[PDB]
């Protein structure tokens, strides 16, 4: 499945640059981006980002640009939801780009 | 008030059987028994799973974990307004009373229960972990 | 009841669950969290553990030597070292098929063997070894050395030899000795070896134990040394017609200053290596006579630190109180050591490829790739551990009252500025590097490669031209023929240095373009973000606004509950944890850049990198997709070849990485209820409830499964890239 | 329609309007000045 | 059998006119994969005007649905005992929705 | 809810059983073909796991118009078997064979 | 000839790339009619390509061995050899706008701090105030340096820090 499906049938999506299907290659790469971006939310936890955020809020307070709506890290449930959303979006869109770029050319 | 002795003659609610009941922990280490006197027959919710019918009068119920007994305790206290009291039973027959350990429920004062594990300082007045280093076991500065 | 395995922790030995086993496997070397541990006993157990690590290292080198001597072809490799492959060891796999035995029979062997990519062949050939007997003897000697170190570790655990605590806290004599003897006399003896053995063996003359008291390293022995006529030792260097290992164009000098590369090995001369280690030896021996010992002269480091307080207290109390801070803290010294070791491991990597020391290296491409990727990933892990132990210092060893006003407290006083500025740098670099890469991607997609943001790295090119690379025409310092830096070193290193740096066939100061610009800025992104995470964890190790009592919970604790909005991955341990991902990504970018630049150099196709590396579909297609062609065809339904092991390993790492995803995304509480169901199933299944556990099945804890997912992740990352590297480089070359 | 104009003053509607305006401005700039790689004019 | 189904034209703004591929029929656009052309041929459309009026009918029906939501919330909203007539809802969704709908589509 | 433990325990066991006997087959083939033992793989050639039930159903629906659906002129799909329909040179639909690979992927 | 780069006006790979792209577009063009929408579109794209290449070659860009224009980020090398409008001038062209955005945001925040419910003027934008500040913030460098010189740009250490500062 690596060789003869995911590597062989990927020749149409990664060489689509400069052609009509180039947007498919773009959404290939961007979907690979979003999928991996999801891993920032799935592998991590809120308590790190709250402390990073408050060290940033210190810099905003120092320059008198701290917002009235207090910046919080996303909920735990929200972190998992964002992560699964970006994961599904990126993976499904990677598959979408790969499928369509392959099959519009060879089919 | 005095510590009540567990009555084994107390009947149990009408339950049709589950799979969330007792395990080998009951036979080996410990299990728990919760009792309460009901005014009517009410279908309550078992913490193990499924619904059982409590009996009019006293009831008794076995559980493998104290959290189960206190879950049912808050359910019977909040939804049915009862006053249950549970124990800890050991397989050798030793019974240990647990929840209203003074007679009244722990959120209410009793005028004579002793304060334990109370640090009389502020949480920021705790020492640094360098001062409690090499105290034998790994020890928190709260001690 | 109470168990026996965690002898070092009685709280774990009373655990009725499977958590005892894991946490005892993972608290074994945290000696300061042991039961009944004192500081002196801590230092002593660490002394013995260092002895054990030394013994293990030396046994490891002995095993490499032994297997190269036994199952390798070293006597054959020294004959034709540009066309014979290095054999690591032989394979006895009863699972092999006949095609696999037919396929792993490489390098002139009589059976299946593994092609060495560790470079030990080139190293051992450079330092004077030409025989399998030499490596056999070296293996025996290093195993005896390992035995000696093991016996010493047992010995210095004995009552009359158990060192005192102050002996460990004695830093001035340890530093003096580890600078003079361990560093400079070791370099002196290595220069003695080079001069006596390695250089004459490179000049064809065999010099072994049996004749090194009977032959001379120089035709005028030691007369030039004791009469100050030291240039006589740079008399007749090796010519450019020299061939390594024989006496064709040999030369008689032993301490030259030629610079550059040997023309036949494309590696450094052994003669300026000897002069190098000689100068290093003298400098380290003079440096080792600095600190105060039992002889009345020297420095006391506490005095240097306490005297180094600037006026205006721009540093606060200066370094007052830092001597007792570093001396009484093992995590501080460990973090400094890991910082320095990782930085010099990065130096080893960045220099061993451009200035390749070992003969017939730079022509073994897979060896170069493996060595660089290896030492870079080692450096990344070591540098992450540095900050991790800095955090553990802040928690376990830091005293705010003994560091009252010094630089180390001044860090914690302005920690928010450090974290926020590191965050700004990371944010800017990521925004802009990704933006430029996506822009070039879109321009390639829209058929217009001429609209890319191709920024010429003129700063690094200016540096290279200052080093004498005339490709860019800055004509600045060493490329300027009419300069002072050029005219002064012309009787010295310069001729070879410029012949080696203006040659575009070696890795010495490769020419760079906008792809190099973009990927160096990606490297900056990774470094700054990794150190952001790590520095943040170290500084907020003691407290945050979400948790100001974090020091009271230790280094690695799971969380502070769902309260106060949520406190998941709030420890410093989890900051290190999240930084390991960004480190693996940083080093992956680094090694991708290295491997592709060198795959295009070795194939003569640097134009492919100069064109495709400016956009990320170039990196995907022309690097990852293109160079995977032989790897994944290592085995097909038609058959297999020697790359099948690397294909299987590739898929192996792809499995392990993804398996770490399981411990990384799914968290404990789904699995604990699953295991509750399985406990019911086992207790109620007939003929199987007869068999019962002694340790209660529980799910992996939070911190534990974090570590486990990180380990599966790192192992899969590393194995996948190692397989890809070795297979895409060994498949071509 | 004080409440309706308050609604249009909300964060997402104002962001939609402002980014629609910004994107349209950049788009019309890139139409009337195609392929602006450098500042030559 | 020769012309690629396309129904999305891209504006020529920043170079994305390369996405207007040579699909066929003297056309330049994005080759759609939703299968609307086959569905329309199977419906017997054979004219772009019928698609135009179907679009206008769809917009009319959309406005009708939104008017219906506003009505059945703000003007005349049903009681709980109306929703709870699942017997009627099933009888109707089976006779008229899926029965009469299939009958009309058969017609 | 009273016997959810039995439910989930048997479901867990079947998930483990299927994971092993469906993916470890792929791992076994990877290990065999990597070791150079293609006669030890799970293939249509070495160790056949033929999907005989689905093959029988294919043949039962291919022969359906002859016996069990006499008023049908042909089968519902050409995927059961028989002749292919090719339109415009391209294959519209043709019989689909199932072998060991299909067994493994279905599992 | 800064870093060995050839100017794009005399670069050969640059011209080869122009010819390649135009050859691709005319290859697409030959399958269409004289005056059709695809033909006019491809002709317009060819003209845009020709104008783009001409304008990049006119602007004095430096091209590499690949024929692609390479930008010069160094001021001093850009100001000397006439490449300031590549990275250097657009640098300040960006920074004006970016500090303008940031200063308008800062001014809006400081403005809504004083109100009764300051958080509701952040989910619901006070568009009058926002537009007034967005118009009067065009002098953000002068006002920013004047707020900096008075000491009223930076908050004192009333900032919320942590237990170990
Ligand atoms: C972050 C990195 C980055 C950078 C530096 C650039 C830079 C650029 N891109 Mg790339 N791009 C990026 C990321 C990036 N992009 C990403 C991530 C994508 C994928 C979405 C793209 C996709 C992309 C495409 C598809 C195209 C570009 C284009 C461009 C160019 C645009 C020039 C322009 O619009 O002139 C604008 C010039 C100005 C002077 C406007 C400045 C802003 C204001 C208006 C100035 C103020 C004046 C005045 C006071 C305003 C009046 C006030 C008003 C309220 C009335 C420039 C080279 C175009 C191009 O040709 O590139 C060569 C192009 O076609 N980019
Ligand atoms: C001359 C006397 C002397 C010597 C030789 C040593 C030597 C050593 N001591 Mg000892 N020590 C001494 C005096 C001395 N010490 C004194 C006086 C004290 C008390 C005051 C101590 C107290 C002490 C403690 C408490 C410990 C040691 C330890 C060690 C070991 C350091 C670990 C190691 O192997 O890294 C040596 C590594 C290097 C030399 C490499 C660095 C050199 C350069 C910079 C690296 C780059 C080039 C590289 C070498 C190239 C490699 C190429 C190729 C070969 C691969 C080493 C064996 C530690 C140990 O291992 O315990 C057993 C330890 O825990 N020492
Ligand atoms: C610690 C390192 C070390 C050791 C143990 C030796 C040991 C020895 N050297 Mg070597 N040597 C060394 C470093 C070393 N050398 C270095 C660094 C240089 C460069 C200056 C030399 C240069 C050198 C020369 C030129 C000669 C020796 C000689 C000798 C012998 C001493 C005769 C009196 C003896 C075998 C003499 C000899 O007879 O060699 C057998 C001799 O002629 N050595
Ligand atoms: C000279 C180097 C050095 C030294 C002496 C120490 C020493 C110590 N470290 Mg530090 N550390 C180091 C390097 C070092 N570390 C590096 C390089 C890193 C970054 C990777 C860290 C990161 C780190 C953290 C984050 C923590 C420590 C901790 C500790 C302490 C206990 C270690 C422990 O739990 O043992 C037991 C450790 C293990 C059993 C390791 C788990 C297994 C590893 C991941 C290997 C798995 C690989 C796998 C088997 C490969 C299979 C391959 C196969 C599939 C083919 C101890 C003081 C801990 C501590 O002090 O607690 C407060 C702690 O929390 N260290
Ligand atoms: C592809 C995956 C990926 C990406 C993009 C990032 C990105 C980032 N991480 Mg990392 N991270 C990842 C995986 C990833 N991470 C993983 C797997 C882990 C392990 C859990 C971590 C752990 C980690 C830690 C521990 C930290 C970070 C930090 C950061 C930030 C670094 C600053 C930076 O470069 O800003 C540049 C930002 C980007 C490149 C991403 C934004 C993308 C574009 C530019 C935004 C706009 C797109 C578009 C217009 C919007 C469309 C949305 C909508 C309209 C549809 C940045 C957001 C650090 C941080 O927060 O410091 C600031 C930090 O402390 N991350
Ligand atoms: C313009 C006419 C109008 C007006 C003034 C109101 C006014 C009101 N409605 Mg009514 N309503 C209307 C039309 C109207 N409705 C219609 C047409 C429907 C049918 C859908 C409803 C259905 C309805 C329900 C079911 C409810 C209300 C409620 C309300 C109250 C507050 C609603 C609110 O917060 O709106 C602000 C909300 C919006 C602007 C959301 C609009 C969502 C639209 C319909 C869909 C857009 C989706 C979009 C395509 C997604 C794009 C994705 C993006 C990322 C690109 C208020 C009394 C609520 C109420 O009484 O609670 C007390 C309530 O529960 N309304
Ligand atoms: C490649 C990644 C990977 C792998 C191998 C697994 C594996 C598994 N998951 Mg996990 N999971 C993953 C990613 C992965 N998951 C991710 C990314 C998520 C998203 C969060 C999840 C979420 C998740 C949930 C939510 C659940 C699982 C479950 C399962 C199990 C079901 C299959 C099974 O038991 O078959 C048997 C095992 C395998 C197929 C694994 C491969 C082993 C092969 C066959 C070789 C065996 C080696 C053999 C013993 C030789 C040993 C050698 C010796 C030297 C040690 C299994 C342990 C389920 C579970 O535990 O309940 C059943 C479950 O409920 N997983
Ligand atoms: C970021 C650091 C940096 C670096 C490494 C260089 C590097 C260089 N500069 Mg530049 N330069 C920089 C920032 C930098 N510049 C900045 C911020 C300014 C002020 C705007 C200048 C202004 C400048 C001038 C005016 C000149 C250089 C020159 C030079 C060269 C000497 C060398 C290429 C000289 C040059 O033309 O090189 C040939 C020269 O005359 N630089
Ligand atoms: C957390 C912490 C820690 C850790 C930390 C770390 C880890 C750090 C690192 C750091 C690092 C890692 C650093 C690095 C640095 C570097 C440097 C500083 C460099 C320098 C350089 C130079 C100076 C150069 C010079 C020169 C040149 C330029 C070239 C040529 C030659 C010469 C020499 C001239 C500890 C434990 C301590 C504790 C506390 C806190
Ligand atoms: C799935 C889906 C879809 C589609 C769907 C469809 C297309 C459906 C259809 C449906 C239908 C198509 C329906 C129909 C219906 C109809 C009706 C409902 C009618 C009625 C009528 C009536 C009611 C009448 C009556 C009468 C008359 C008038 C005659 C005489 C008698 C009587 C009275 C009876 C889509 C993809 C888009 C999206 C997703 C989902
Ligand atoms: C990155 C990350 C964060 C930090 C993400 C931050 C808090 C929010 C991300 C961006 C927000 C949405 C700001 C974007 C801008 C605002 C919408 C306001 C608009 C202002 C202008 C840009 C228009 C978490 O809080 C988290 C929590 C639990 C598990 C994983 C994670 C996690 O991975």
């Amino acid at each position: 499945w690596l060789r003869d499906f995911l590597w062989a049938q990927s020749s149409q999506v990664i060489q689509s640059y400069g052609s009509a299907l180039s947007a498919y290659g773009l959404i290939f790469l961007g979907a690979h981006f979003v999928w991996a971006f999801s891993l920032m939310f799935l592998f991590s936890g809120r308590g790190y980002w709250q402390e990073l955020i408050e060290s940033i809020v210190w810099a905003h307070n120092k320059l008198k640009v701290a917002p009235a709506i207090q910046p919080r890290a996303l909920s735990i449930t929200q972190g998992r939801a964002v992560g699964v959303a970006h994961y599904l979006l990126g993976g499904i869109a990677t598959t979408w780009s790969f499928f369509l770029a392959r099959i519009i050319s060879v089919g | 008030w005095t510590v009540p002795t567990l009555n084994p003659d107390t009947p149990s609610p009408i339950f049709g059987g589950s799979t969330g009941g007792l395990l080998r922990k009951a036979q080996t280490e410990e299990f728990y028994v919760i009792t309460w006197e009901a005014k009517k027959e009410q279908i309550f919710e078992m913490p193990t799973g499924g619904a059982a019918i409590m009996r009019q009068g006293p009831n008794l119920l076995k559980f493998g974990k104290k959290e189960q007994c206190l879950a049912l305790t808050t359910q019977l206290r909040n939804k049915f307004k009862l006053t249950p009291c549970f124990y800890r039973v050991f397989p050798d027959g030793k019974v240990q009373y647990l929840h209203p350990a003074d007679g009244v429920y722990p959120e209410k004062v009793n005028a004579g229960r002793v304060g334990a594990n109370q640090n009389m300082r502020r949480i920021g007045q705790n020492v640094n972990p360098i001062k409690v280093k090499f105290s034998g076991r790994m020890m928190s500065p709260a001690e | 009841a109470t168990k026996l395995f965690p002898k070092f922790s009685q709280g774990l030995a009373q655990d009725p669950t499977t958590r005892r086993i894991w946490y005892g496997l993972a608290m074994a070397h945290d000696f300061e969290s042991h039961d009944g541990m004192t500081e002196e006993n801590l230092y002593q157990k660490i002394f013995a553990s260092h002895f054990g690590q030394l013994s293990i290292i030396f046994l490891w080198t002995s095993g490499n030597l032994f297997h190269v001597a036994w199952q390798g072809n070293f006597e054959q490799w020294v004959t034709d070292p540009v066309h014979i492959r290095p054999i690591a060891h032989a394979i006895w796999d009863p699972h092999f098929g006949q095609p696999a035995v037919e396929a792993f029979t490489r390098g002139g062997a009589s059976g299946p063997v593994n092609i060495s990519t560790s470079g030990v062949y080139q190293w051992w050939y450079t330092i004077g070894m030409r025989t399998n007997q030499d490596l056999y003897v070296g293996s025996v000697f290093l195993a005896l050395v390992s035995a000696i170190f093991l016996f010493a570790g047992w010995l210095h655990l004995q009552p009359n030899f158990q060192p005192s605590l102050s002996w460990f806290k004695d830093a001035e004599s340890r530093l003096n000795h580890h600078l003079s003897g361990l560093f400079g006399v070791s370099s002196l003896a290595w220069t003695g070896h080079l001069v006596h053995v390695a250089i004459p063996e490179s000049r064809g003359q065999h010099v072994g134990w049996d004749n090194f008291l009977s032959v001379l390293p120089h035709p005028q022995g030691l007369t030039p040394f004791f009469t100050g006529n030291w240039a006589a030792y740079a008399q007749s260097p090796d010519t450019a017609s020299h061939v390594f290992g024989t006496a064709q164009g040999s030369g008689q000098a032993i301490l030259t200053f030629l610079g550059g590369f040997h023309p036949q090995t494309q590696s450094l001369w052994l003669t300026d290596m000897a002069h190098h280690h000689l100068a290093i030896a003298v400098i380290f021996i003079v440096a080792g006579h600095m600190y105060r010992t039992n002889f009345g002269i020297g420095h006391r480091m506490q005095a240097i630190l306490e005297a180094h307080t600037p006026p205006s207290g721009s540093l606060g109390a200066g370094h007052k109180g830092l001597f007792d801070t570093v001396n009484n803290s093992l995590h501080f010294q460990l973090g400094l050591a890991l910082a320095s070791v990782g930085t010099i491991t990065s130096l080893v990597a960045q220099h061993m490829y451009s200035l390749p020391p070992y003969a017939f290296q730079a022509i073994d491409f897979t060896t170069q790739a493996a060595l660089y990727t290896h030492h870079q990933y080692i450096a990344g892990f070591i540098m992450c551990g540095a900050f991790a132990h800095g955090a553990i210092f802040f928690i376990r060893d830091y005293d705010p009252e003994q560091n009252k006003g010094n630089v180390l407290a001044r860090m914690l006083d302005h920690k928010e500025a450090l974290i926020s500025h590191l965050s700004w740098v990371s944010l800017f670099l990521g925004f802009h590097t990704l933006g430029l890469y996506v822009h070039n991607d879109v321009m390639q997609a829209f058929g217009t490669p001429e609209k890319q943001i191709l920024i010429e790295p003129v700063f690094a090119q200016w540096i290279q031209a200052a080093h004498g690379k005339a490709l860019y025409g800055f004509d600045f310092l060493l490329s300027s023929k009419t300069s002072a830096a050029f005219a002064n070193g012309q009787s010295l290193w310069l001729p070879g240095w410029l012949d080696a740096i203006n040659n575009n066939q070696n890795s010495l100061f490769l020419t760079i373009g906008p792809g190099d610009f973009l990927v160096h800025h990606a490297i900056a992104l990774g470094l700054h973000t990794t150190t952001l995470i790590l520095v943040k964890g170290a500084l907020d190790a003691r407290g945050s606004k979400l948790m100001p009592d974090k020091k009271d919970f230790g280094y690695s604790f799971p969380c502070d509950g769902p309260g106060r909005g949520g406190t998941c991955d709030i420890s410093a341990y989890d900051a290190f944890y999240l930084a390991v991902f960004w480190m693996l990504n940083t080093i992956g970018w680094v090694t991708f850049y290295w491997h592709w630049k060198h795959l295009t150099l070795w194939q003569g196709n640097v134009a492919q990198f100069d064109e495709s590396s400016t956009y990320l579909m170039g990196w995907l297609r022309d690097y990852l997709w293109l160079n995977s062609s032989q790897l994944i065809n290592g085995y097909n339904p038609f058959g297999m070849n020697s790359l099948s092991v690397w294909a299987w390993t590739f898929l192996f790492g792809h499995l392990i990485y993804a398996t770490g995803f399981m411990f990384l995304i799914s968290w404990r509480g789904y699995w604990q209820e699953l295991i509750e169901t399985l406990v019911w199933a086992h207790e109620k299944t007939p003929l199987a409830n007869l068999v019962y556990w002694k340790d209660k099945p529980v799910a992996l804890s939070i911190v534990q499964a974090r570590l486990v997912g990180l380990a599966h992740f790192s192992v899969g990352y590393i194995f996948t890239y190692a397989a890809f590297l070795i297979a895409s480089t060994s498949g071509r070359f | 329609m004080k409440d309706f104009t308050t609604y249009l003053s909300t964060a997402p509607v104002i962001a939609t309007i402002w980014f629609t305006f910004t994107a349209g401005l950049l788009i019309e700039i890139n139409r009337y000045f195609p392929d602006p790689l450098v500042f030559s004019f | 059998t020769h012309i690629k189904p396309s129904a999305q034209v891209v504006w020529p703004i920043v170079g994305q006119e390369i996405l207007n591929g040579d699909v066929g029929g003297g056309f330049q656009g994005i080759q759609i994969t939703s299968g609307f052309f086959q569905l329309w041929r199977a419906s017997g459309i054979t004219s772009e005007l019928q698609l135009y009026t179907t679009a206008i009918g769809g917009l009319v029906m959309a406005a009708a649905m939104f008017f219906a939501g506003w009505f059945h919330y703000h003007k005349a909203a049903p009681k709980l005992e109306w929703f709870q007539n699942v017997e009627s809802m099933l009888n109707h969704h089976l006779g008229g929705l899926l029965g009469l709908g299939s009958l009309a589509w058969a017609g | 809810i009273r016997h959810r433990d039995a439910i989930i325990s048997h479901l867990n066991w079947v998930c483990i059983f299927l994971g092993f006997h469906s993916f470890g087959l792929y791992i076994h083939n990877d290990t065999m073909s990597a070791l150079g033992r293609p006669q030890d793989m799970f293939s249509d050639t070495a160790i056949q796991l033929q999907p005989v039930f689905a093959q029988w159903i294919q043949n039962t629906h291919f022969l359906a118009p002859q016996l069990t659906a006499p008023n049908a002129l042909a089968a519902t799909s050409l995927t059961w078997g028989g002749d292919l329909v090719a339109v415009g040179g391209k294959v519209a639909m043709m019989p689909i064979s199932l072998g060991t690979s299909d067994f493994m992927v279905h599992h | 000839d800064i870093a060995g780069l050839t100017p794009c006006s005399e670069s050969k790979a640059y011209a080869k790339l122009e010819k390649k792209e135009l050859k691709t577009l005319e290859k697409r063009l030959k399958q269409y009619e004289a005056d059709s929408a695809p033909a006019v579109a491809l002709k317009a794209t060819m003209e845009r390509t020709k104008a783009r290449f001409a304008n990049y070659a006119k602007a004095g860009l430096l091209c590499g061995n690949d024929g692609l224009p390479h930008l010069i980020a160094d001021p001093g090398l850009a100001l000397k050899y006439g490449h300031a409008g590549e990275v250097f001038i657009p640098t300040f062209g960006f920074l004006y706008v970016a500090g303008y955005i940031g200063y308008v945001g800062r001014q809006y925040l400081i403005a809504v701090k004083g109100e009764a419910k300051p958080t509701d003027k952040e989910i619901i934008i006070d568009v009058p105030l926002a537009t007034k500040l967005a118009w009067q913030g065009a002098g953000w460098p002068l006002a920013a340096v004047q707020e900096l010189q008075r000491g009223t740009l930076l908050e004192k250490e009333e900032n919320i820090t942590v237990s170990p500062r």
